[PDB]
């Protein structure tokens, strides 16, 4: 995909800051909780009643781990997201059967996160960078579906 | 908000469906899941080649809800509140893909109403399936 | 973008039995109809006011003529819709303002229009092929913006 | 719909927002230009660099309308007629520009309240800007 100079450096500057386990419970927790139809694939998670429920749940933390610990590698290869994505695109697609619209909103989430997590230092400049990445991660999740 | 002429498009528009309406909305699905495939992701355990069975029964279920809903133009939250409540709560498909099959149902009836579908009945149409489609998202959260 | 063979095939086919002008004058006027906010470029375009009047409207047609011409020649260009767009995503981006969703609504209306002038013949699998080519082509006008 | 909880998540969170609404409408504005190059095709009047006069004013406006709708949240068609008519029949913004918008606004609050951001209040305001979105967007046609 395609950053300036000023985006890659912007990106990676911040990700340095990430505790990728802590931010990908936080930000696996608020998808089930803002967009809650997402726990249409999370049936046997246990519970999921309340946000509280949902934030401190093992497998919701276990989870946003996995999830997050993957997009963080894929930041190794922002020239090449389609090719780094595509062995979890096709399992996303053939064996999970989810909706690439989930990337998208999953995406939401984490800006929304991120900028929570680091309020004024996420500025819109660095918003921008990273909401490139989530749309380029996002887009190479869908590239394999047929 | 649907204006009294989309309303009274509406019913004429599908009024000329008549008995087609179950065969319109298995085309439809199928118009769906082959031009945006992303849309089979909801139905795994169907068998989708064409034809099949399965995709005419969703499209007969799919269709009486419609024509229902034009029968209550007026007052389609209650006529399709089981179905709101079905999609909200189990289904759960997500919100963007109702535009895809609204689309679809759409050039399903240009495709088949080459007198009925003006630029003035389009609109209404298109207009009565968002709406329908915002009264099967309503309760998702 | 990238076609099968048999989609191609299937554009070019049903492309051939297309009256450019009569189409365009047909797709642009049911995008002011249908999509009525996309009327703000054409202030200076005459009445307006009704169904019928957008479709007479001679500059409605006219700005479909338009259109519809680029379009169809862009068609001989598959396999390279963003260079061939490139100065028209220019313009429409920097002289004329225009949102890409705009494009895309006028894909959405050309797909229906084809379907109600070819009725039966404009199959499944052919709408699918010209649904990529008409997200193609908006995505092709958009890749200027800035 | 929004529920009686969305409604007391809303107040709490703007009424914390209080006086710096108009700063926070404008970081969104310019946060949305940046992340989302297309929706800069509706300013071609202004200048957009960081810090401008006019993008500041446009934050203050939509940040009093907001304050506004939270005001008169179980009433917010009448409260928001009149921009509802100058968005559809003037402005005429795509209406997918809406949510961008929304989510721009969800990132700067989130970035301004880090003790009220919590997930609940998070799916609040989400709720609570798709709902004055499809307000603003409802005479469009
Ligand atoms: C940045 C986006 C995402 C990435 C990188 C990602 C990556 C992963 C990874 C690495 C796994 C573990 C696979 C295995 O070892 O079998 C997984 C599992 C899974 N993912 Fe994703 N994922 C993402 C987003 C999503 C979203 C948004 C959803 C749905 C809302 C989803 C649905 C699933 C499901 C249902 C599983 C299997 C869970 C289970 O074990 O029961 N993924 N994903
Ligand atoms: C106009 C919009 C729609 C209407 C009126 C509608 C209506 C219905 C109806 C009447 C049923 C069958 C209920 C029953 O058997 O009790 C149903 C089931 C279902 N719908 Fe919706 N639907 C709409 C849009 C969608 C969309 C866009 C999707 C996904 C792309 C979808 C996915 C499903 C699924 C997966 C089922 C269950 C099928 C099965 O397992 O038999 N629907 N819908
Ligand atoms: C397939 C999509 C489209 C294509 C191929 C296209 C192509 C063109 C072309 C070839 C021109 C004339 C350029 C010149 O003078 O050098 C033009 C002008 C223009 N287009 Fe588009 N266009 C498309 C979609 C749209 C849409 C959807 C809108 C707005 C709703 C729009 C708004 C305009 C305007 C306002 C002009 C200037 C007209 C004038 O000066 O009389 N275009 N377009
Ligand atoms: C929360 C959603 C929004 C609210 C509450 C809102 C509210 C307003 C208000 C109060 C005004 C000033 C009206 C006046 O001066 O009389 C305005 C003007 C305007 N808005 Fe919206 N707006 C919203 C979303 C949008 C979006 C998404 C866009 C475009 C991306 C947009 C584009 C404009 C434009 C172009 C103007 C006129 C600016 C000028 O020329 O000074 N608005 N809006």
């Amino acid at each position: 995909m395609h950053l300036t100079p000023e985006e890659k450096s912007a990106v990676t500057a911040l990700w340095g800051k990430v505790n990728v386990d802590e931010v990908g419970g936080e930000a696996y927790g608020r998808l089930l909780v803002v967009y809650p139809w997402t726990q249409r694939f999370f049936e046997s998670f246990g519970d999921l009643s309340t946000p509280d429920a949902v934030m401190g749940n093992p497998k919701v933390k276990a989870q946003g781990k996995k999830v997050l610990g993957a997009f963080s590698d894929g930041l190794a290869h922002l020239d090449n997201l389609k090719g780094t994505f595509a062995t979890l695109s096709e399992l996303h697609c053939d064996k999970l059967h989810v909706d690439p619209e989930n990337f998208r909103l999953l995406g939401n989430v984490l800006v929304c996160v991120l900028a929570h997590h680091f309020g004024k230092e996420f500025t819109p400049p660095v918003q921008a960078a990273y909401q490139k990445v989530v749309a380029g991660v996002a887009n190479a999740l869908a590239h394999k579906y047929h | 908000m649907l204006s009294p002429a989309d309303k009274t498009n509406v019913k004429a528009a599908w009024g000329k469906v008549g008995a087609h309406a179950g065969e319109y909305g298995a085309e439809a699905y199928e118009r769906m899941f082959l031009s945006f495939p992303t849309t089979k992701t909801y139905f795994p355990h169907f068998d989708l080649s064409h034809g099949s069975a399965q995709v005419k029964g969703q499209g007969k279920k799919v269709a009486d809800a419609l024509t229902n809903a034009v029968a209550h133009v007026d007052d389609m939250p209650n006529a399709l509140s089981a179905l709101s409540d079905l999609h909200a709560h189990k289904l759960r498909v997500d919100p963007v893909n109702f535009k895809l099959l609204s689309h679809c149902l759409l050039v399903t009836l240009a495709a088949h109403l080459p007198a009925e579908f003006t630029p003035a009945v389009h609109a209404s149409l298109d207009k009565f399936l968002a709406s329908v489609s915002t009264v099967l998202t309503s309760k998702y959260r």
